[PDB]
């Protein structure tokens, strides 16, 4: 065993290198003599006010200098947890990573794992104050800074030149594609992603197929662009009052997709927009749960049953079991998707809140008086969607 | 060898030496007659010789920045 | 001229000459096809199709010795002095870890010249020697533990020190070299991954010999000391969406290169334990993934059946080359010891290597300097 | 000959709004008081409807 053998040369260039048996070094090795290493946390909360204001938004052009500051934050948090100084050593922490890291963050091209470990820093914070970074740098993004609203525009050129020639026979490799541009800046690029899916049909099957390949940042987002379009201000019900919309099922049937297919994605904030939207009396808070029910539950309705299947339902057995195989009623099929919906219910304390909630609602029918035929199909409508709930209540909570 | 060739000879700044690293020293400067010869030198790149040597003839200029030989304001003001 | 220029190998002359070294590695009389068992059963059924894919190649740490197991049957054992690979096959092995299962993982021994460790899949690894003078292949000892369930992967130290076993499900083994092949530790990999019910696809050791690479099903990637006889968890990052396919390291112990199945390849230092530099290759999932001895050149081979080179340090392109009309999953891999590569498939699950007369790329460009300075010296 | 004053840099950093949130609109949709004593002087007693 012999070791190998290279030679030093001093070049002119700042970057250490190494060729095939040839190293290069920096010639002027006394580069650094007039500066000092700073110390713990408290000497780089004053010298990045001189430094990193230079160059505001262009952190993102040195990526492994983005990477190394979130890990100083998060090994910081951890190790400074005791009970006394944590309120206080989060806050000071709110107002770095909003000041010059998430401007920085805007300005990337390709990188999955450069957003990740920002994120990770983003995980210890309270969601009202992860929500108004979000929606301040949507409103800081053009009556403020240039080189970020050029970057803005050249991520929405490029969503909506994918979503175009989106066919069910490309998704092999558009799938990739697609999701790399998502997972680097989403609030540029799932904006018109969603403006796409309550247009046209068809492309639900499509972006819920993409989301496997997302991070755990770009779920976070996501959630957030959901709850923007359904509080967004447009007419909900349409003109007279006949039907509702044609957006407001299309998007009812994306987030009951997500809730199926996607297992690391937490919709735990639209389950609290469903219970304070009810206690108003609404129609999109409605036709969310009908879906959620019907989809990720498979509990469907005793509405056109033959006589000779409606004694094998009744019948405790595996009789039971079969009838329901025909009928297309899939519970124990999926018990683990089920079972995963369920508890969003119960740590919002909140299952006996849905049912007295849905009965009321049924009853409050008979005091509003806009149409006649409609108010008779929702007192039917509602008592559907009551009875189907209970079928999930029992089938999940036993014991 | 070129540093400590400078600061022997009698053309190296011994009361005018004021540094770079401060923040109103930028103006008190020395030397005014070499900072006339570097920042007309700097100027000059038209000809296809002088296109080769300016990564060398910049460094060395970089040297003396740092040491005190030249003032910073006289040549970022009479440069092209 | 812009060869003379420089006399030392620059940056920008190096990345010249190894796009002319893979141009030329390719060409007709650089190649030939490996006269195996199956390239004869494949010459008479094609002159006059069943599909056996291979499961390992390893190449022994001197740069003498290739093996390599089919799917269905035996293990082949190629012997190379120096005569390129018409020289011998010493032996092959029609029920070589028994005569029930499969041969899924190889490891050679760095300290010993000739042995191998098979693992099969039951519970059992057969370690066995390789005869020189005669055609056969002896068993040396059979290793077994409690509570062992099914074991995948092995690997040998690169100093032969340490022995590596490990289950995808339930554990992880050590077995010391040195004194007698004893277990010293095991971990649960609950106890590695926290999150779910992982599987780990990849290993790999570091070139010092003391920390261990995990890759999961989930992307987690997690990094492990293995001290005298502790194996605890040290870092854990999470790398990419998705099962972490192939795990590399750089020769001069610089950085390492991770593949996934997202079109995504990072290349991460080793000091920092950031990520430095990124492919961009939205084509496919990456399959196979290699670096050269000299550590310069990249082989990707994705799921599009499409082969690329790389440079390590820049990320720009050298070569590519297209292979769709076969059935394989083409495994690249680089000699240890010469710039020489042997590409699998040739028709439908085969071996062909390609070499050249020079061994480097640095004897290479200093034979293309020595011929264009005697034009020099003929004006 | 014109004497350069030491730079002032700000130290200081931007502060919080009232709205606890984002928009004004989800904002709102976080103000519904929501519990079991709501439902309860809502729907009182169907003996005096009947």
């Amino acid at each position: 065993h012999k070791p190998r053998l290279i030679h030093k040369y001093k070049t002119h260039e700042p970057f250490e290198s190494l060729e095939l048996n040839s190293s290069y070094v920096f010639y002027y090795s006394e580069w650094n003599s007039n500066l000092t290493p700073f110390a713990s946390v408290n000497d780089l909360f004053e010298n990045s006010h001189i430094y990193l204001s230079i160059i505001g938004p262009y952190l993102g052009r040195i990526p492994t200098l983005l990477s190394k500051i979130s890990r100083i934050g998060v090994a910081d948090i951890q190790k400074n947890h005791g009970s006394e100084s944590l309120h206080v050593t989060i806050d000071k922490w709110i107002d770095y990573v909003r000041k010059f890291i998430f401007p920085a963050t805007s300005l990337l091209q390709n990188n999955p794992i450069a957003t990740s470990e920002v994120y990770e820093l983003m995980k210890f914070f309270p969601f009202e104050k992860r929500y108004f970074i979000y929606n301040e740098m949507m409103t800081k993004l053009s009556q403020d800074i240039l080189p970020l609203k050029v970057s803005f525009n050249k991520a929405e050129r490029e969503a909506k030149s994918i979503l175009k020639a989106l066919s069910i026979d490309t998704i092999a490799k558009e799938s990739r594609r697609f999701a790399k541009l998502i997972s680097t800046n989403p609030l540029a690029s799932l904006v018109p992603a969603v403006k796409q899916i309550e247009n046209y049909d068809k492309v639900s099957e499509l972006v819920v197929y993409t989301t496997k390949y997302f991070n755990d940042f770009a779920y976070d987002v996501l959630q957030f662009v959901l709850l923007l379009r359904l509080t967004y201000n447009r007419p909900a019900v349409q003109f007279d009052g006949v039907n509702q919309a044609m957006w407001v099922q299309r998007l009812s049937i994306f987030i009951a997709g997500l809730a199926k297919n996607c297992p690391n994605m937490d919709i735990s904030n639209i389950i609290t927009y469903i219970l304070k939207t009810l206690h108003n009396g609404n129609i999109i808070a409605v036709s969310i749960l009908k879906e959620l029910i019907i989809t990720v539950g498979g509990i469907r309705d005793l509405n056109e049953v033959n006589m000779k299947q409606l004694l094998m339902l009744n019948s405790g057995s595996p009789l039971k079991q079969y009838a329901r195989h025909l009928i297309y009623d899939f519970r124990d099929d999926n018990s683990v998707i089920s079972s995963r919906l369920t508890s969003f219910f119960t740590d919002q304390s909140a299952i006996s809140e849905i049912i007295l909630l849905l009965y009321t609602l049924n009853l409050k029918a008979n005091t509003q008086n806009s149409h006649y035929k409609i108010l008779s199909t929702r007192c039917d409508e509602m008592n559907t969607l009551l009875w189907s709930f209970i079928e999930l209540i029992k089938h999940c909570l036993k014991g | 060898f070129f540093i400590a060739l400078l600061r022997k000879s009698d053309s190296w700044p011994s009361s005018h030496v004021a540094n770079n690293s401060n923040y109103s020293s930028l103006n008190e400067g020395g030397n005014m007659i070499a900072a006339n010869i570097i920042s007309f030198n700097l100027s000059q790149y038209n000809e296809e010789v002088d296109k080769e040597n300016y990564e060398r003839y910049m460094d060395m200029c970089c040297i003396l920045l740092k040491n005190g030989f030249v003032n910073f304001y006289s040549i970022w003001d009479n440069v092209k | 001229v812009d060869i003379l220029n420089q006399k030392t190998i620059t940056s920008e002359v190096a990345a010249s000459v190894t796009s002319k070294y893979l141009q030329s590695t390719f060409s007709k009389g650089n190649t030939s096809h490996i006269e195996d068992k199956r390239f004869i059963h494949v010459s008479s059924r094609s002159h006059s199709i069943t599909p056996n894919e291979i499961l390992s190649l390893k190449f022994h740490v001197s740069g003498s010795s290739m093996a390599y197991s089919r799917m269905d049957g035996s293990l082949t054992v190629w012997f190379i002095k120096d005569a390129s690979f018409d020289k011998s096959v010493e032996v092959y092995i029609p029920d070589c870890c028994g005569s029930d299962k499969l041969a899924t993982d190889l490891s050679w021994n760095p300290t010993s010249l000739n042995q191998i460790a098979v693992v099969s899949n039951s519970s059992e690894i057969s370690l066995l020697l390789i005869n020189e003078k005669s055609l056969t292949a002896s068993k040396l000892r059979t290793l077994s533990l409690g509570s062992k369930t099914k074991v995948n992967t092995c690997l040998y130290d690169p100093l032969g020190n340490w022995l590596l076993a490990a289950t995808k499900s339930e554990k992880i083994y050590l077995f010391d070299v040195k004194k007698d092949h004893s277990s010293v530790c095991s971990l649960n990999i609950s106890d590695i991954s926290q999150e779910d019910n992982d599987v780990v696809y990849s290993l790999a050791w570091s070139n010092g010999g003391s920390h261990i690479f995990i890759g999961f099903k989930s992307g987690y990637l997690a990094i492990l000391k293995a001290k005298h006889g502790i194996l605890e968890v040290c870092t854990k990052i999470k790398a990419h969406t998705g099962p972490i396919t192939e795990i590399k390291m750089d020769p001069w112990g610089r950085n390492f290169i991770t593949g996934s199945i997202d079109g995504n390849c990072y290349v991460w230092n080793m000091k920092s334990l950031c990520c430095e530099l990124i492919i961009n290759d939205l084509n496919s999932a990456v399959t196979t993934l290699d670096v050269c001895h000299l550590g310069k050149i990249l082989g990707i081979c994705t799921e599009d059946e499409m082969v690329y080179f790389y440079d390590l340090n820049s990320g720009n392109l050298l070569h590519s080359k297209s292979l769709a009309n076969y059935k394989t999953d083409p495994v690249l891999k680089f000699y240890p010891d010469k710039s020489w590569y042997i590409m699998s498939g040739k028709n439908d699950t085969l071996s062909n290597h390609f070499v050249k007369n020079e061994k480097n790329l640095i004897t290479y460009w200093k034979d293309m300097f020595d011929n264009t300075m005697i034009e020099k010296r003929r004006k | 000959k014109e004497k350069i004053p030491p730079p002032a840099f700000d130290e200081t950093f931007k502060k919080f709004t009232f709205i606890k949130m984002g928009n004004k609109l989800i904002n709102n949709v976080w103000k519904i008081p929501t519990g079991l004593d709501k439902i309860e002087q809502e729907v009182k007693k169907p003996e005096g409807v009947y």
